[PDB]
């Protein structure tokens, strides 16, 4: 929502068991939710001691590893799933079925405040690392990059240039950090767009239609593939609400009794995975939140993208 | 665009992931490229290579890839004997420039 | 109706060989047959840059830093001996004979009326023009492509070579013989008629061409260049390889061939440039200009269509242009 | 009924071999054993435009354009070295005989049919005028493709090899022994009763067929040319590549084979044109055009059917096609 | 190289049809194994058991 004055970059995390189940529609990477509210965390546990705010998460996924497997004879996928304990009696748990997947992304924390003149900027590049070393992306824990090669070092990039040429320097030297991945954002008038013209070929078309229609390899007859512009992946961009909100003491089992709860559903957007210097700007391509509380639309995007 | 972009990954991830671009001498391994063997010919050699890759600075591996993508147009006479050829050509002159700043720069 | 045929391969007559280059002393060109062949050797140069700068790096620290790094290249070179100083280029040449029939074509109506048409040309005017301008270009030695261009004395022996020995020698000076005049002399005119007899096929004809230069001792001599494979580093680089048979340098036979057919004079453009080698679409490298552009009706393709198909016979000068293409061979013929 | 068999696999008989060309001086042929190969080499050539250009390319900007921009090639080529010339192209002839006993055969009563009636073929009239026919295309070097067009002077010497060496010894002049008469001789008949008895059966007929060509010193020589992959840049195009068995140039087995079996004379055309390769719808890839179309009862195929299934014998010189294409071997047949 | 030799099956029986199919004549790049000029003896040598 604001602009950063900083651009951190947490360099390449190593998850090994995040959430392959982003939605109850989506499957994949996680959603974009549980990486604001992972930098919501590390604002939680260092941000207000190093008097800064990071908010805003660039992500961009060197390496996934669904743990999935084809069955035989059958063209879909299935999970890789653990083994739960026994019950009290012995016999097995009604098992529940998490996706479980292994990632590599590394993240473009957004940091501004009056915390980045009072420390140095590889102090607090420093601290937010080791906070975020005994910390969790999506439910899988961060591998912590012992006995290898090289560690990974941070870098925070102050926006706030002199010039521009040396501004489009530091753009390019973070982006060639940050290369072998795919950076995602959230294409959402991409979606509506597409909406409109489909709702213009066929009408009472509803916008599930046009996000499964961006999703899938349609053909068409003379046969051709109808072209898509990247790779364009059905995300869930945050919550929509179902009951009125609650008074913290008046929903039984919450998880405190001091904050309000409302129960809610995913809202599906569109989110593009593209690379990172199709941006030209790395101050865009950030997940911020977007309440709306009295409406429910508790929603994240990337504002600013195009 | 894409095919730059995927061609500036493959560069990135070959450059990064394996250090088999120093593996082994030979006689015949396309040297002119030097852009998939970046911290091979410096990170090692100090003075040897890395000062004929930073004064030198090669980017001239965009030229031998406009041949892929002319070898990916077929020879419409069509298109050549008509402006579709200008657009053609603009619009792979301003990607090779993308290109080319992007490949410039990989000294920093 | 009689349209052209889709296929046209014409077999290339006048057949050059590769113009061995030895070296030698003037004065005993008489006994040169044991004469070292020049060998083509590699040297190293160095150059700073001189191309035209793109008006993005004229900065002075950027041209100043770029001068700073100059490239390496080791090029073929290929010079007479410190003791030598004449070149002696020595190809042999085959006239063949049968210019009209062609290697494969299609439409048998349009053959047998091409070679009707031929055969009219020949018995209205034999290979008299063109193998008097074929001589010329044997006589004076251009051939000696870049050899000649500033050697004192230049002398082409012309043996002509029946069973197994000469049976007719001939010796020009190939300074007084012009490159760009096709007179008349008295020996000439003898080879012209060995040519016209070997073009006619009424006669065998092989030709062993044998051209001295005096450029001086020690100069460069130039043969034919081949092309580099661009696989190697910058310092190293191999930019230039001269053409070698087996360790001796060589003129390529296609260049050989090409200053043999420097004879058109007939081209529409001025004739106060000179003769331009017979090509379909009459095209000169060096120049970058087609002359016998395909607007104007003087174009190889446009003569033979109308010479042959509707019988519109062009001049006298035209038609030795269309007869001296097919004797220079080609790939003719649409898809 | 006797219908026909659905497969027809019939083995070549005239077995050659790769044509091995090497190179030397004329009058020591005798002593042209240990001559050096003719080595396939590499050279660049680069030529302008001359293909007809299609009425929209005829503007000309874009033809000046396309020539200041010319295409480089590399060439395989293969000449005489400087000091030889004549050209020993050397192959083995085996012939194995049994004409008419095909290899798969469906329907018993039509290989039954078709051996009584090659053999009636055989008793009536035996391997005679095919033999006195391939014993000129072994006289007349025709095997020597186009490396006998310009050739000054032919000698053809054929070895017949019993047990380890030469039983009976010819040497030709190939120029005399025309490329489209076949007259008889002396000597030719003699290796026209060695061929009969070869195709018949009698005999185990192995011929090592040598041919000089005086082509001329350093002159080219033209073998047999492979067809190129086009994976790799195009201005190292690598347009021509040559045949070579062991860093020897030569010509392919099946080409020498194609040169022997020009025998036919007898199709339904004009036969001034001389004759042509037997070979069902007796087609000239030269010339483009299939002569014994099946329009005309004239190809091998109704001659076949007529002369077996429905015993409707042609004349002499048809079933001599006929059985000259049964010693050329080939799949007959449905499928 | 190689000209069409098989059969027709009368619809192919167009002589323009004829000639145009052998101006486009099939190519193939064939195995072969031939002795070498100097040799006239072909060793096969095997085991049985």
């Amino acid at each position: 929502v604001t602009d950063p004055e900083a651009l951190l970059l947490l360099p390449r995390l190593s998850i090994q068991n995040a959430n392959a189940i982003s939605s109850p529609l989506t499957w994949g990477f996680p959603s974009p939710g549980a990486f604001t509210g992972f930098v919501h965390a590390l604002q939680r546990r260092v941000g207000i001691s190093l008097d800064i705010e990071l908010d805003g998460v660039g992500i961009v996924c060197h390496r996934f590893e669904a743990q999935i497997s084809q069955p035989a004879g059958k063209r879909t996928k299935v999970f890789n799933l653990t083994r739960n304990p026994l019950n009290r009696d012995g016999s097995t748990a009604a098992i529940v079925e998490e996706g479980r997947a292994h990632l590599e992304v590394s993240l473009l924390l957004g940091v501004h405040g009056d915390g980045l003149d009072d420390h140095p900027a590889q102090e607090i590049a420093r601290q937010v690392q080791e906070q975020a070393g005994a910390m969790r992306l999506a439910g899988g824990s961060i591998l912590p990059w012992c006995n290898e090669r090289f560690p990974a070092p941070n870098a925070e990039l102050l926006m706030l240039g002199g010039s521009d040429e040396q501004r489009r320097k530091n753009q390019r030297r973070l982006t060639r950090r940050l290369l072998p991945g795919f950076a995602l954002v959230s294409r959402e008038a991409l979606l509506q767009q597409h909406l409109e013209t489909l709702r213009t070929t066929l009408p009472e078309a509803t916008t599930l239609d046009a996000l499964l229609d961006l999703c899938r390899i349609n053909f068409e007859p003379p046969w051709q593939v109808r072209d898509k512009p990247g790779w364009l992946v059905p995300i869930p961009a945050g919550y929509n609400a179902l009951s009125p909100l609650y008074l913290p003491g008046e929903v039984r089992n919450a998880r405190d009794r001091e904050t309000p709860l409302r129960f809610v559903e995913n809202l599906f957007g569109l989110g593009e995975w593209l690379s990172p210097h199709r941006v030209a700007a790395l101050s865009d391509l950030l997940w911020y939140h977007h309440a709306e509380p009295d409406k429910g639309l508790y929603r994240w995007s990337t504002p600013r993208f195009v | 665009a894409q095919i730059c972009d995927e061609a500036l990954q493959y560069a990135a991830r070959l450059r990064e992931l394996e250090p088999g671009w120093s593996a082994t001498p030979g006689c015949q391994l396309h040297d002119a490229e030097q852009l998939w063997l970046d911290p091979l010919r410096a990170q090692t050699d100090e003075t040897f290579l890395q000062r004929r890759l930073r004064g030198d600075w090669p980017a001239e591996v965009g030229n031998r890839f406009a041949n892929w993508l002319n070898r990916a147009v077929s020879s419409d006479s069509q298109i050549l004997g008509s402006p579709e050829a200008a657009q053609w050509s603009q619009e792979l002159s301003k990607e090779l420039t993308m290109f080319k700043e992007i490949l410039e720069d990989e000294r920093d | 109706i009689l349209s052209t045929a889709s296929v046209l391969a014409f077999e290339r007559k006048l057949d050059p060989s590769d113009a061995l280059m030895s070296a030698g002393a003037w004065a005993q060109r008489d006994a040169s047959q044991e004469w070292p062949a020049v060998t083509v050797r590699e040297k190293s140069v160095r150059g700073t840059i001189s191309n035209r700068l793109k008006t993005k790096d004229r900065d002075p620290a950027k041209l100043d830093a770029s001068i700073q790094s100059p490239n390496l290249q080791t090029v073929d070179v290929a010079n007479l001996p410190s003791d030598a100083d004449t070149l002696k280029v020595r190809f042999t040449l085959r006239v063949l004979g049968g210019a009209g029939t062609p290697s494969a074509c299609n439409d048998a109506a349009y053959r047998d009326k091409l070679l009707q048409t031929v055969a009219t040309y020949v018995n209205d005017q034999g290979f008299a023009e063109l193998a008097r301008r074929y001589a010329h270009n044997l006589a004076n030695a251009r051939f000696l492509w870049r050899n000649r261009v500033g050697a004192e004395a230049v002398e082409v022996r012309i043996n002509h070579i029946r069973q197994g020995e000469v049976a007719r020698a001939w010796r020009f000076d190939a300074l007084a013989i012009g490159l760009r005049d096709f007179k008349a002399d008295a020996e000439l005119d003898a080879l012209a008629e060995l040519i016209a007899s070997g073009l006619s096929g009424s006669g065998h004809v092989l030709l062993e061409v044998v051209a001295f230069a005096r450029i001086g001792d020690g100069q460069e001599v130039f043969p034919s260049q081949e092309l580099i494979l661009d696989k190697g580093d910058k310092k190293g680089q191999k930019s230039k390889t001269l053409y070698s048979v087996r360790d001796a340098a060589a003129i390529h036979s296609q260049k050989i061939g090409n200053a043999l057919r420097t004879i058109d004079t007939w081209y529409p453009d001025e004739d106060g440039l000179g003769p331009i080698a017979v090509e379909p679409y009459g095209s000169v490298t060096s120049q970058g200009k087609a002359y016998r552009q395909p607007k104007q009706k003087l174009d190889f393709y446009t003569l033979l269509d109308n010479w042959v198909l509707r019988d519109e016979a062009p001049a006298v000068e035209q038609q030795h242009y269309v007869i001296a293409n097919l004797i220079r061979g080609g790939v003719f013929g649409e898809a």
